[PDB]
């Protein structure tokens, strides 16, 4: 079963998919091919909880229900001798509804 | 050209709604004229009696957005094997992003107010070109 | 696989598979660096466009039942304008 993710750091968002049974470590390998940073320089998070490399993505809570292509799950990322604090900048705010759409 | 054939050969079918929409089954009669049948709520199935060579299409009941049946536009009942019913699995197509946006905007804006929206005039025309069975039949006939 | 960077008006960077981005004929023409800037598309729209790319590739020509692509009313009009421009 595939899971679909947004890997987010600062103002960077990576759209990618992975297996529920694949590991946090295998996901850092994905991130490396894209962002050219080694796994040992990455920290991946679900919400505010840091994720262990050995754990499977499903175990961390990324599943078909939570990580769909139309509504992807967010994985937080922090790079490093000291690892930075997890920071994800939000997307912009939609305008007010036009009156004819109310 | 697109019309049901008066085979008189019964064919039992499961209309299976695998879509989030209320589905309107549409039967093309022997003159090619579309006839509406009872609607199916999301997540429901019904065993129905139809005939070989008959033509059916499926649409959203409220908006007439086109739906797919066994991954295509038209469903034609065939001969039942083993007393098994033929399944007609009704699903959403993968709409283009533009068409899906048009669906949502039409759902929110009365047609009289389309021209109040601050968008290019060609999108007023796209919004006014509501989906409808008759035009799709003409497209399918020409294909 | 190959990835491209799509950048919103408010400066968000969206990294997506190239095959997914090529869903838009507009983006293909704009690519042909590996980065594309959209001066008129903010991130609350362009993020939803990238979700659509993922949705289209996964479910096109698939027999699994297809979920609805969700669109909040508050983004619907801007997303329509972006979809018109991107031809997807
Ligand atoms: C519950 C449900 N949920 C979604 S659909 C659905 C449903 C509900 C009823 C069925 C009965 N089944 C058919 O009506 C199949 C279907 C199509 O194949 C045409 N058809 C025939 O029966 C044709 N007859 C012939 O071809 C012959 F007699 C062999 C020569 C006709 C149409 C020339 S005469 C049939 C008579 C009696 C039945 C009414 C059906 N009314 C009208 C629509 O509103 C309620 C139902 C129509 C006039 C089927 C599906």
């Amino acid at each position: 079963m595939d899971v679909f993710l947004m890997i987010r750091r600062h103002k960077t968002t990576i759209f990618t998919d992975a297996k529920e049974s694949s590991t946090v470590f295998e996901l850092k390998r994905i991130v490396e091919g894209i962002l050219k940073r080694p796994p040992d320089e990455q920290r991946l998070y679900k919400d505010d909880q840091l994720l262990d490399d050995g754990k499977t993505l499903g175990e961390c809570g990324f599943t078909s229900q939570t990580a769909r292509p139309q509504a992807p799950a967010t994985v937080g990322l922090a790079f490093r001798d000291t690892f930075e604090a997890l920071c994800i900048e939000p997307f912009s705010s939609p305008p007010e509804l036009p009156d004819v759409m109310k | 050209v697109l019309r049901s054939v008066n085979s008189r050969e019964p064919s039992q079918v499961i209309f299976c709604n695998r879509s989030p929409r209320v589905v309107l089954p549409v039967w093309l009669n022997f003159d090619g004229e579309p006839q509406p049948y009872p609607t199916l709520p999301p997540g429901t199935g019904r065993r129905i009696h139809s005939y070989r060579g008959h033509l059916w299409l499926f649409r959203d009941a409220g908006t007439h957005d086109g739906l797919l049946v066994n991954q295509t536009e038209l469903f034609v009942p065939s001969l039942n094997v083993d007393g098994q019913p033929i399944f007609a699995n009704i699903t959403l197509p993968v709409y283009t992003l533009k068409e899906r946006c048009l669906q949502v905007v039409r759902s929110l804006v009365k047609p009289e107010n389309y021209r109040r929206l601050d968008i290019v005039r060609s999108l007023y025309e796209d919004l006014e070109d509501h989906p409808n069975v008759q035009k799709d039949l003409e497209r399918l006939t020409q294909e | 696989m190959m990835y491209v960077k799509l950048i919103s008006s408010d400066g968000h960077e969206f990294i997506v598979k190239r095959e997914h981005a090529l869903t838009s004929g507009t983006i293909k023409a704009m690519l042909s660096t590996n980065e594309v800037n959209f001066r008129e598309i903010p991130s609350h729209v362009l993020s939803k466009v990238c979700m659509y790319f993922t949705y289209k590739v996964r479910y096109t020509n698939s027999s699994t039942e297809i979920p609805e692509f969700p669109i909040a009313p508050e983004i619907a009009l801007e997303l329509l304008m972006a979809a018109n421009f991107l031809d997807c």
